[PDB]
C-alpha cells in the first residue's frame, strides 16, 4: 500500500522560474482591506502607450529639437534610429520597459509638440526609411520613403507612426555589440519650408519630442538587461 | 504524428507551459483589442453645452 | 495625425491613421504584471555564525554576509554595521566608498532588478523565499521568520543547549540531513498593517515628532529572517519571488546613462 | 514497368507491377520524423571555472571544455579561442590540425548525429536539455539560460559574494546537495524571432552591408547556457532532445565514403 | 496525510530515450507564426520513395553504366548486391535513411534511364537472383530467376522492382563484418541484344542508375550507424 | 548517437539500474536451446546458434 515511485534524474534541482508554488507556512492570515485603492494597472502595455521624452543632443540631452528659419534639404533636424536601443530613447518608459523583454512587434509613435510662438508658421517633412540602402542624406531621398508633412497652425502637436516593416514577425529588442547601418531604419525630421515670422518674434522655436507604443505594439519573453549604474 | 512520449497521466504542467504556443498570423493583419486593461487618465470638460451661456461671443 | 499633447492625453494609433497600412496585432501574455514579477531574483549572500545551532543568537556578518535579513526588495544593510542588526536604507552602497573604489558588486542587500524596474508607487503581493547554500555537501540551516512589526531580538536563549532562534511558536524552519537537497523554500503571507506598500519612496516620517527622515514607511516589509546552522563557512543566496503582484499608480523608473559613445547600446 | 524519369517524378511500385506477386506491407511508426528526433544525443563536454559560484563569470574552458554553450545542433567552439566566448561555426574541426593529426574526437561542439543525418532545409522544435556530471559524488551546478538574441555577457557581479550568473530575472537553475541525483533536466521553448530555422545552411549574410560571410542566419539558435559550480574538476556532458520536431523541404545528407574495399560496409 | 512512497531501486537514473517529458522553465511563450510555410513532410517513408543515384565503378563513382555494341552472355553490365550496405548504394538517400534503422522489409526499386541517342536500339535482361546457389555467372543462369526484358524505344526509363523474398518477415539493414556470398542475392544487368545504330552515331551509351523504396518498403527501430567522416 | 544510453551517477541514487527492452530479433520466435543450422548458405558448418537470436 505505500506507492512505488521512480525518482527522476533531475531530483533536487531548483528552477528560478518554475511554473509552480511552494510550501505555505503561515496560513489563514487575513489581510488589511485595500479596497479603497485606485490607479491599478495590470499589463505594462496599458501604460507603454503614454509618451515620454526623447533625449536630443546626447549626452547633454534636452527634450526637444530646434526649428530654424532655414530649410537646408541637406540637413535633418533630427535622425533617430528605429531601435529600442537608440541612445536617443534610453530614458523613455518605452525603452525602459522594452529592455526587460527579448522581442517586440508593432507600431512606434513619435510625437512632436510645437512650442514656438503663435505667430510662427512652418512645415516639416517627417520620414521613416526602411533599411537596405542606408540612411537618406537629403530630404529629397527621405521623401522617397514613408513620410508625412506637418503644417503648423492651431493644433500644437503631430503624432507620426512608424509602420512595422519587417521580414520577421518580431524584431529583437536590444543590440548585442552595436547594429551598424542596420537597426531597422531611420526616422528623419526635415524642414520643408522655413519657420517664418513677423517682426517682434523670435526666429527659432523648440519642438518637444516624445515616443510611445502604438495600439499594435507587443513585447515578449521577459529577461533582464545587462545591469547598470545610473552614475 | 507524435514523438516518443507514452505516459497515461495527463501532463502535470498545462500545455501553455509545457509547450511553446503556436500562433497563426493572418495576411491582412489583426486589430488590437480596444483596451489593454482598465487603467486610464481621463479628460473631462473637453467640449461644451451648458454654462452662463450665450452672453459668450459669436 | 494632428494632435494636441497639452491635454495630458494623446490618442493612440497604428500605421493605419496616416498611411495605407494594416494593424499587426498578435497576442501575448508575458507583459502582465503578475507574470512579470512571478519569478525569483536574488537579494544577496548571507552567513550563519559558528555554533549558532546551540546558543544565543547575535547579529553578525561573515563578509558583509550577515545573519538575518529583512524581507523586502529595497536596500538594507549598511556595510558600516555589518555587525549590527541590519536596517532598511534609502540608498544603495557601492562596493567601495572612495573614487578609486568600484560600484559593483554592491555591498548593501536588495533586489537590484526590482529597484532598476518598478514603475509603480504602491504594490501588494505574497513573498516566496528560496535559501540556496553555496555547497553540494551536507548543510544544516535553522530559520526563524518573524512577521513585520513583531519581536525581532531573538537574543535570549531560553532552553539549555537549544538555539535561541528555535524558541516559541514563531515559525521556524529547519533542514539538516545527509539526504536533503540542501535548499529551503516557503511562502509567507502579507503582514504589513499597511493596505498597500510604498515601492520606491514614502514621503513621510516615522513619528509625529517629524524627527525628519523621510523615505520609508514603517512596517512596510514582509518581516525578518534569522539564520543559525552548521556550516559557518558556507554562504547561501536568498531569493525573493512576488506571488500575485498588484501595482498602483505608474511612476518613473531608474535613469539610464547617455551613451557618450554611439546611437545605441547593447549589454554590460 | 516502363517509365520516363525525365518528368522529375516516378510512379512507385511493388513487386506486383511486373511479376506475379503480392504487396507485403506491415505498419510501423518509428519512421515519423517527430519520433525519430525525440531522443537525446550529446553535443560535447563542458566545465565550470573555479569559484564561479561566488564571483564574476568569465569565458573559460578546461580542455576545450568550456564554460557556456550555444543551444544548437550545429558546430560551434573553434578550439583556437577556447578562452573566448564560443561561437557558431560553419565547419567542424578535427581533433588535430595537421596531416599527422586525427579526425576523432572532434574538438568543436555539435550534434554529430543530427549533422550526419538532417535531410531537410528548415525545422522548428522545442529543446529538451540534459546536463550530466561525470561524477557519482556530490556536484553543484548553477545554470543561466538566456533566450537567443538577449544579453549574453553575464560578466558584472552585482551582488557581493553571489555568482554573476545568478543575477536578474533571467532563468537560473541550480542543483547542489548531498541527496541530489546530480543531473539536471529542463525544456526551453522556441525563441528565435525566425519562423523556422535553417537546419544546415543559410545562404545570406549577417548585415545588409553584405560583409560577406554566408552560412548562418542570425538568432537561429535556442539561446546560450552559462555554467558555474563547485566541482571545477568534473566535466559534464550536455545532451539535446528535439521536442515536437517539424521539418520542411527535403535536401541531401552527408556524404559517405566509397568502400575502396568491398561491395558492402559494416560498422566503425 | 503526506503520502507514503516506496522508492524503486533504479532511483536517480537518466534514460536517453524515456517516453516522457521534463520540467518546463519558460512557459506561456508564444511563437512566431510559421503558417506561410510549405514543403513539410512527416514520415521518412514519404521521401524514401524518391530515386537517387547508384554509384558505379567505385571509388571512381559515376551515376551510370555503359551499354556496348556487344552482347557477351558472360559479362554483366552491372551486378549489385541486394543489401542496403552495398558500397554501390552508399550515397543514395535510401541507404543514408536506412542506416539509422535496424531492419527493413519490402520492395527495392532500381530505375534505369537510357541516355544514349534516339537512333540507338537495344534490349537488356535485368534479373534478381535470391541467394542459395551463389551469383549467376551468365545471362543464361540469371534468366532462371526473376527477370525482365527492357526494350529501348520512345519511353526513356525502366523501373525494375526486386521482390522481397525472405524467410524472415524482416531483414537486417546493415552488415556486421561483410556478408560473404550472402547478403540477399543479386541484381544483374545483361545485354540481350547489342546496342545497334546507324552510321553517324556513337557506338555506346550511358544508362543512369537510381534506387528508391517501393510502396511496400518499411524500416523499424531507430539507432545510429557507426560514426564516420566523409573525408 | 541516438542509440539508447542509460546513466545513473549521483550521491543520492540507489545505485541499481532497471529497464525493459522490446523483442528485436528479426526472427519470429527464438531457438531456446539449439538451432540445427549454419550461419551462411556456405554451410561453413558450425551448427547451434541462429543468427540475431538474442535481445
Amino acid at each position: 500500500s505505500p506507492i512505488p515511485v521512480t525518482i527522476r534524474e533531475h531530483a533536487g534541482t531548483w528552477y528560478s522560474t518554475l511554473p509552480d508554488s511552494t510550501v505555505p507556512i503561515y496560513g489563514k492570515t487575513p489581510v488589511a482591506p485595500a479596497n479603497y485603492m485606485v490607479g491599478e494597472y495590470k499589463d505594462f502595455l496599458e501604460i507603454a502607450q503614454i509618451p515620454t521624452f526623447i533625449g536630443n543632443k546626447v549626452p547633454n540631452a534636452v527634450p526637444y529639437i530646434e526649428a530654424s528659419n532655414t530649410a537646408v534639404k541637406t540637413q535633418p533636424l533630427a535622425v533617430y534610429q528605429v531601435t529600442l536601443s537608440c541612445s536617443c530613447l534610453a530614458n523613455t518608459f518605452l525603452a525602459a520597459l522594452s529592455r526587460n523583454f527579448a522581442q517586440y512587434r508593432g507600431s512606434l509613435v513619435y510625437t512632436f509638440v510645437f512650442t514656438g510662438t503663435a505667430m510662427m508658421k512652418g512645415k516639416f517633412l517627417i520620414a521613416y526609411t526602411p533599411p537596405g540602402a542606408g540612411k537618406p542624406t537629403s530630404r529629397d531621398q527621405a521623401m522617397q520613403a514613408t513620410y508625412a508633412i506637418w503644417d503648423l497652425g492651431l493644433n500644437s502637436s503631430y503624432s507620426f507612426t512608424v509602420p512595422f516593416i519587417s521580414p520577421t514577425h518580431f524584431r529583437m529588442v536590444g543590440t548585442d555589440q552595436a547594429n551598424i547601418t542596420n537597426v531597422d531604419g531611420w526616422v528623419t525630421v526635415w524642414q520643408l519650408t522655413p519657420l517664418t515670422y513677423p517682426p517682434g518674434c523670435p526666429t527659432s522655436a523648440k519642438i518637444l519630442t516624445m515616443v510611445s507604443a502604438g495600439k499594435d505594439f507587443s513585447l515578449k519573453m521577459p529577461i533582464s538587461p545587462a545591469p547598470w549604474s545610473p552614475q | 504524428s507524435e514523438g516518443n512520449e507514452g505516459v497515461i497521466i495527463n501532463n502535470f504542467y498545462s500545455n501553455q507551459y509545457q509547450n511553446s504556443i503556436d500562433l497563426s498570423a493572418n495576411a491582412t493583419g489583426s486589430d488590437p483589442p480596444k483596451t489593454y486593461g482598465q487603467f486610464s487618465n481621463l479628460l473631462s470638460g473637453a467640449v461644451n453645452a451648458f454654462s452662463n451661456m450665450l452672453p459668450l461671443l459669436a | 495625425g494632428v494632435e494636441n499633447a497639452e491635454k495630458g492625453v494623446t490618442e493612440n494609433t497604428d500605421a493605419t491613421a496616416d498611411f495605407v497600412a494594416q494593424p499587426v496585432y498578435l497576442p501575448e501574455n508575458q507583459t502582465k504584471v503578475a507574470f512579470f514579477y512571478d519569478r525569483s531574483s536574488p537579494i544577496g549572500a548571507f552567513a550563519v555564525k559558528s555554533g549558532s545551532l546551540e546558543s544565543g543568537f547575535a547579529p553578525f556578518s561573515n563578509k558583509a554576509c550577515p545573519n538575518s535579513v529583512i524581507l523586502t526588495p529595497g536596500p538594507q544593510f549598511d556595510p558600516a554595521y555589518d555587525q549590527l542588526r541590519p536596517q532598511r536604507l534609502t540608498e544603495i552602497w557601492g562596493n567601495g566608498n572612495e573614487e578609486t573604489s568600484e560600484v559593483f558588486p554592491l555591498k548593501t542587500k536588495q533586489d537590484y532588478s526590482f529597484c532598476l524596474f518598478s514603475p509603480f508607487v504602491y504594490y501588494k503581493c505574497d513573498l516566496e523565499v528560496t535559501l540556496s547554500p553555496h555547497t553540494s555537501g551536507a548543510h544544516g540551516l535553522l530559520v526563524r521568520w518573524c512577521p513585520t512589526g513583531t519581536p525581532t531580538k531573538p537574543t535570549t536563549q531560553v532552553l539549555h543547549e537549544v538555539s535561541s532562534l528555535s524558541e516559541g511558536r514563531t515559525p521556524q524552519v529547519y533542514s539538516a540531513g545527509p539526504g536533503t537537497s540542501n535548499q529551503i523554500s516557503f511562502v509567507v503571507p502579507y503582514n504589513s498593517p499597511l493596505s498597500v506598500l510604498p515601492a520606491v519612496w514614502y514621503n513621510g516620517h516615522k513619528r509625529f515628532d517629524n524627527t525628519g527622515d523621510l523615505g520609508i514607511a514603517p512596517n512596510s516589509d514582509f518581516g525578518t529572517l534569522f539564520f543559525a546552522g552548521t556550516k559557518p563557512d558556507i554562504k547561501f543566496t536568498v531569493y525573493l519571488r512576488y506571488k500575485n503582484m498588484r501595482v498602483f499608480c505608474p511612476r518613473p523608473t531608474v535613469f539610464f546613462p547617455w551613451p557618450t559613445s554611439g546611437d545605441k547600446i547593447d549589454m554590460t
